[PDB]
RNA sequence: ACCAAGGGUUCCAGUCCAACGUUAAUCGGGGCUGGGUGAGUCGACCCCUAAGGCGAGGCCGAAAGGCGUAGUCGAUGGGAAAAUGGUUAAUAUUCCAUUACUUCUGUGUAAUGCGAUGAGAGGACGGAGAAGGCUAAAUCAGCCUGGCGUUGGUUGUCCAGGUGAAAGGAUGUAGGCAUGUAUCUUAGGCAAAUCCGGGGUACUCUAUGCUGAGAUCUGAAAGUGGUUGAUGCCAUGCUUCCAGGAAAAGUCUCUAAGCUUCAGUUACACAGGAAUCGUACCCGAAACCGACACAGGUGGUCAGGUCGAGUAGACCAAGGCGCUUGAGAGAACUCUGCUGAAGGAACUAGGCAAAAUGGUACCGUAACUUCGGGAGAAGGUACGCUGUUGUUGGUGAUUGAGCUGACGACAGCCGCAGAAACCAGGCCGCUGCAACUGUUUAUUAAAAACAUAGCACUCUGCAAACACGAAAGUGGACGUAUAGGGUGUGAUGCCUGCCCGGUGCUGGAAGGUUAAUUGAUGGGGUUA
RNA sequence: GGGUAAGUUCCGACCUGCACGAAUGGCAUAAUGAUGGCGGCGCUGUCUCCAGCAGAGGCUCAGUGAAAUCGAAAUCGCUG
RNA sequence: GCGGG
RNA sequence: CGCAACCA
């Protein structure tokens, strides 16, 4: 059985990143929300 | 001419293929080609705004001459090749002062003929002139609209356009429709016939070579569920409403043209 | 056996056995303590661009924001160069040995026109099909070394092992492609050009050039010949067909501006440089995705011997393993197999499941047909080993020796059986449906359902109809009525009757009715 | 009417079409189909009617060690 | 509430 | 008999 995970590190970095949420509104309140609640790693 | 093939396979069996003897066996002219990406029909968005449209070969552009803006110079017919982007043949024209171009290839040209342009030139198939200076009763094709513009009427495999007479400013046109226009006299066309003209006759024969060309499969409307068409729904065969499209406009005898811009071109109609 | 992705120390050594390991463990991919990844040539970075993204100005939008020009990113594609042996417990095209190659800087020596953000060439590209010439590889013979066999024989027409070194450098062959050359000229190439393109002549076609495998030479105890022979090289070639088959830089030609005896350019010698990051280990897997040391999934590369058409199949090579609970017993019953008297579908909803057929050559084959088919229709005969005698194909030492491929007859011998095991079509008659190849309910439905080539109706004159968007804009289409959209039917043959009253659609326009707007009149309220 | 010893299925006709019918097409049609129905030849453990044998379990010994369920139990038959 | 016949 | 008109 083929499952749903199927990893690539570039797909990974591309869609969910740093760069990637800083580049849109909706993201840096992503951001903003995890900071706020204190987590240890922002992002993927 | 038409050549049908030997039934050796069921999909050969209704094959008709349009041969032509005097085509091009080599590569196209390279200055005069550029790269054409398919687009599956989708827009801007990301959308399908077109269906059935996806696949194909992959399909180079020719770059062809319809504004024919080297007047007085006089050319000569190189060869005729296939054009894998419209229905006619394609003509390469190799100008006195040595430039290449490539036109629309009219029916009786064959390589070595001699074309020309402007109102001075010689009334001889494929020489485009003003519609001011061709006589009354010419087949025409590669009709303007504005001027300076290009060709954009009758530009298919095998059209063409009957000039009907020019009256005050405005020469009067018969279109392949059966539609009666009238077009500005400082407007350029070219005379005679579009070339292959036998297009028409060509059986595909098998489902393969229209997915070739890129067309998609239909699907019926009547064949979907109701939330997908307002043709589906149904326990068996049934179509129990007035045929409109996917998205409900009538399908049969309800006109759609909303131009109040124009509507003082158009002399006749063409169901009248 | 080896790469990519993914993982992240699992790699190697010493030491320990609580927990972990479906049992014990002294062992381990477990615990603890140390060690281990070496590059101008491999890869990444770097230069270049596809789809796509972002996008200075700009257009659009209550705000938030959307799109897009110049640009700038983005490989899965284009762009320099290294081979053969040895060494570690663990790295090696990286270290060492020998022999190379590429590309930049300096300092010099001789020459003299160099020069783009411009123009041109090139890079530059499809499917299928073969024929030829090679090489890798395999195999036999010769040659060197060793042997003389627990049991008949084995000093030979015996047995075993070994024995064919690369990149690079010099030469230039088979094959492939284009007719080439001076002079005069020139409505073109964003302006110029000596260059590309177009014309005028004269001389040429066993002439000019280009490219390109291999072999030979060199590298360099035995170390030589044959046969077979690629999926590799010539080959980004040749033939053929229609569905007509990326871009940009590196590179080459030419001048513009710009200095102008300088700079730049190119020929050589000497002297130096080529940074940074990755490199261990796992790959049909106990280390990746599946909660597990999970019978599942996971892209690409290599892949020997006998027989064989074969990468199928049986048995083996190199290499790797016996799959982390065992020991006994040999009850019913369950699973997976093998054989079975006489009968042969009587079983059952149903021949479900099993049994059966099976290769090569030759003989032979019905209705019907769209003339292709049906058809491997159906059915039949031969096939092993030994000997003798015939034709032929390839290669070719000194015309043709040696090795090798296909086909015949005769004669004999053995068995129940010669297609020997593995491998390997069951067939025929009547009939409904759908023409056919194809698609579909991931995980109870593969079909008569969907699609299809062909047929018809209708819309659409181009700033098209139509669709997506709030708009800007985008698709249709760099298309133009032999084109494009919607709807029904569904190859082909013969065909497709009657009804316009109902609902739609198309046309018509004299009358009736009817909105905003307009406000003629009439009535009232207030008081001089 | 045919096929079987015997045929609610099958094939061929009849027409009394509850309630066929001509592009939601009508009637056929070579070839094709892991498509629906019916009949044959071969072959058989499908069956009459099951027997023997081989491997893996079952069972016994040693080691490790689950599951759903569960108000509590001192948890028999028959007739009412 | 407008025109009918 | 057609067109247009009520929100106890
Ligand atoms: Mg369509
Ligand atoms: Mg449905
Ligand atoms: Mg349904
Ligand atoms: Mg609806
Ligand atoms: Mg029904
Ligand atoms: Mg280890
Ligand atoms: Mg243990
Ligand atoms: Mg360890
Ligand atoms: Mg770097
Ligand atoms: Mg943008
Ligand atoms: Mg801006
Ligand atoms: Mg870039
Ligand atoms: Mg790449
Ligand atoms: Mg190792
Ligand atoms: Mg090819
Ligand atoms: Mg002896
Ligand atoms: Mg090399
Ligand atoms: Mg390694
Ligand atoms: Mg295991
Ligand atoms: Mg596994
Ligand atoms: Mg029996
Ligand atoms: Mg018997
Ligand atoms: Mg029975
Ligand atoms: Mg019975
Ligand atoms: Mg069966
Ligand atoms: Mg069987
Ligand atoms: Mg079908
Ligand atoms: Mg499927
Ligand atoms: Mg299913
Ligand atoms: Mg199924
Ligand atoms: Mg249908
Ligand atoms: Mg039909
Ligand atoms: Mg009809
Ligand atoms: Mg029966
Ligand atoms: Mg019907
Ligand atoms: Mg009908
Ligand atoms: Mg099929
Ligand atoms: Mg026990």
């Amino acid at each position: 059985m083929k499952r749903t995970f199927q990893p690539s590190e570039l797909k990974r970095k591309r869609v969910h990143g740093f760069r990637a949420r800083m580049a849109t509104k909706a993201g840096r309140q992503v951001l903003a929300r995890r900071r706020a609640k204190g987590r240890h790693s922002l992002t993927v | 001419p038409i050549q049908k093939c030997k039934p050796t396979s069921p999909g050969r069996r209704f094959v008709e293929k349009v041969v032509h003897d005097h085509l091009h066996k080599g590569a196209p002219y390279a200055p005069l080609v550029e790269a054409k990406k398919r687009t599956g029909g989708r827009n801007n968005n990301g959308h399908i705004t077109t269906r059935h449209v996806g696949g194909g070969h992959k399909q180079h552009y020719r770059i062809v001459d319809f504004k024919r803006n080297k007047d007085g110079v006089p050319a000569v017919v190189e060869r005729i090749e296939y054009d894998p982007s419209r229905t006619a043949h394609i003509a390469l024209l190799k100008y006195a002062d040595g430039e290449r171009r490539y036109i629309i290839a009219p029916k009786g040209l064959r390589a070595g003929d001699k074309v020309q342009s402007g109102n001075d030139a010689p009334i001889r198939p494929g020489n485009c002139l003003p519609l001011r200076n061709m006589p009354i009763g010419s087949t025409l094709h590669n009709v303007e609209l504005k001027i300076g513009k290009g060709a954009q009427l009758a530009r298919s495999a095998g059209a063409s356009v009957q000039l009907l007479g020019r009256d005050g400013s405005y020469a009067i046109i018969r279109l392949r429709s059966g539609e009666m226009r009238k077009v500005h006299v400082e407007c350029r066309a070219v005379i005679g016939e579009v070339s292959n003209q036998e297009n028409n006759l060509r059986s595909l024969g098998k489902a393969g070579a229209a997915r070739w060309r890129g067309v998609r499969p239909t699907v019926r409307g009547m064949a979907m569920n109701p939330i997908d068409h307002p043709h589906g729904g149904g326990e068996g065969r049934n179509k129990g409403i007035q045929p409109v499209s996917p998205w409900g406009q009538k399908a049969k005898g309800y006109k759609t043209r909303t131009n109040k811009r124009t509507t003082k071109m158009i002399i006749r109609d063409r169901r009248v």
